């Protein structure tokens, strides 16, 4: 029932701006404040600033103040972050998560209980490219084997990958994505028993939301 | 503005085991502290407020103490499953600040990689590319290296390296290292060599193909 939607990766120019959004459902709008808080690459939380929707009223660490600006419209439930003229140094997850408004002597229950998914934005001006997708199977026999899919080339952050559409999730590892001259690779591992491949069917699942790409990809034995 | 620092900011314990963090404010914050968990790939979860008021739905294991500017945060008998990087929030002030976050992993026994080579796939080698994987799976601990040789000389330029975060139920680490090539490159050569050093072993552990 409580829940807090953020909106869709957004990759920025460097010198441009973007706006996040965060609907709200499952509770009253206007009896919490919004609170929003960044989360870099390397490095901790950082608290951002609160708004009140019901007023219109804001405050911001001062690290904030000039750079994100706190709104909301009542009507549809829903905050706003406007990031203005960004950099690199911007470049983050945003969160949303509520705070509750009312006042009680030990102080209120309701400290960031519940919180938004997270809004990745990256500042670059490097192009938003598909990846390639390609299976890992291997050129020696156990009773567990090992397959994999390189993921390769895209731009930008983040990718989904899953195995046999969710059901191998057992005895995955899906990798950090790592940067190379503006493209990302990631890869991921799963391992299954050597009597189950390639006799039976195993197929990785990617997805590139910034790209529309979906790409299932059959892992067969090597040729 | 409230300053909070947060210490350690990296903690190692083991299973069964019981772990303590502090965080200091500059001023008096009069117990409006809260603890909250940062687990890989999640977002935050809150744990407790007011220094010491738990979630309900949050294992008792987990406490908070203190007063004044100095709090600490505690979990008594660590499973795997609490592995994360933990935060102090400070909320007596219009203005909230968190500390810098401290980094919980977990020990347990000495496990040697689990090493894994492939070859570039059909599909890559027609667009013009080649690509070898390695992945060094479920070891302990955390430290390795890795080196590639083809025909038996050490390549250094053209490595892509990945750690994972300590896995949650068995407190290993997984690391991917890919070489990437081109065709005409990897065509010129047969033999391709992932060789890792560990502590688990005194020379190292390596895995290797031949092209044909
Ligand atoms: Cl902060």
């Amino acid at each position: 029932e409580v829940k807090l939607e953020e909106s869709g990766a957004e990759l920025v120019r460097p010198g441009a701006s973007v706006t996040l959004s965060c609907a709200a459902s499952g509770y009253t709008f206007t009896d919490f404040e919004i609170h929003w808080v960044k989360q870099p690459p390397v490095g901790g939380l950082e608290w951002i600033g609160t708004l009140d929707p019901e007023t219109g009223g804001t405050a911001y660490n001062q690290n904030f103040k000039g750079r994100a600006t706190l709104t909301a419209d009542k009507s549809s439930s829903t905050a706003y972050m406007e990031l203005r003229s960004l950099t690199s140094e911007d470049s983050a997850v945003y969160y949303c998560t509520r705070w509750g408004k009312k006042f009680y002597y030990y102080g209120t229950s309701y400290a960031m209980d519940y919180w938004g998914q997270g809004t990745s934005v990256t500042v670059s001006s490097a192009k938003t490219t598909p990846p390639s997708v390609y299976p890992l199977a291997p050129g020696a026999t156990n009773s567990m084997v090992t397959l994999g899919c390189l993921v390769k080339g895209y731009f930008p952050e983040p990718v989904t990958v899953t195995w046999n559409s969710g059901s191998l999730s057992g005895g995955v590892h899906t990798f950090p994505a790592v940067l190379q001259s503006d493209l990302y690779t990631l890869s991921s591992s799963v391992t299954v028993p050597s009597s189950t491949w390639p006799s039976e069917t195993v197929t990785c699942n990617v997805a590139h939301p910034a790209s529309s790409t979906k790409v299932d990809k059959k892992i067969v034995p090597r040729d | 503005d409230i300053q909070m620092t947060q210490s350690p900011s990296s903690l190692s314990a083991s299973l069964g085991g019981k772990v303590t963090i502090t965080c200091q404010s500059s001023q008096d914050i009069n117990k409006y502290i809260g603890w909250y968990q940062h687990k890989p790939g999640k977002g935050p979860r809150l744990l407790i407020h007011y220094t010491s008021i738990l979630r309900p739905d949050i294992p008792s294991r987990f406490s908070g103490s203190g007063s004044g500017r100095d709090y600490s945060f505690s979990i008594s008998n660590l499973e795997p499953e609490d592995t994360a990087t933990y935060y102090c929030l400070q909320y007596d002030d219009l203005l909230l600040t968190f500390g810098a976050g401290t980094k919980l992993e977990l020990k347990r026994a000495d496990a040697a990689p689990t090493v894994s080579i492939f070859p570039p796939s059909s599909e890559q080698l027609t667009s013009g590319g080649a690509s070898v994987v390695c992945f060094l799976n479920n070891f302990y601990p955390k430290d390795i290296n890795v080196k590639w040789k083809i025909d038996g000389s050490e390549r250094q330029n053209g490595v892509l390296n990945s750690e994972t975060d300590q896995d949650s139920k068995d407190s290993t680490y997984s690391m991917s290292s890919t070489l990437t090539l081109t065709k005409d490159e990897y065509e010129r050569h047969n033999t391709y060599t992932c060789e890792a050093t560990h502590k688990t072993s005194t020379s190292p552990i390596v895995k290797s193909f031949n092209r044909a």
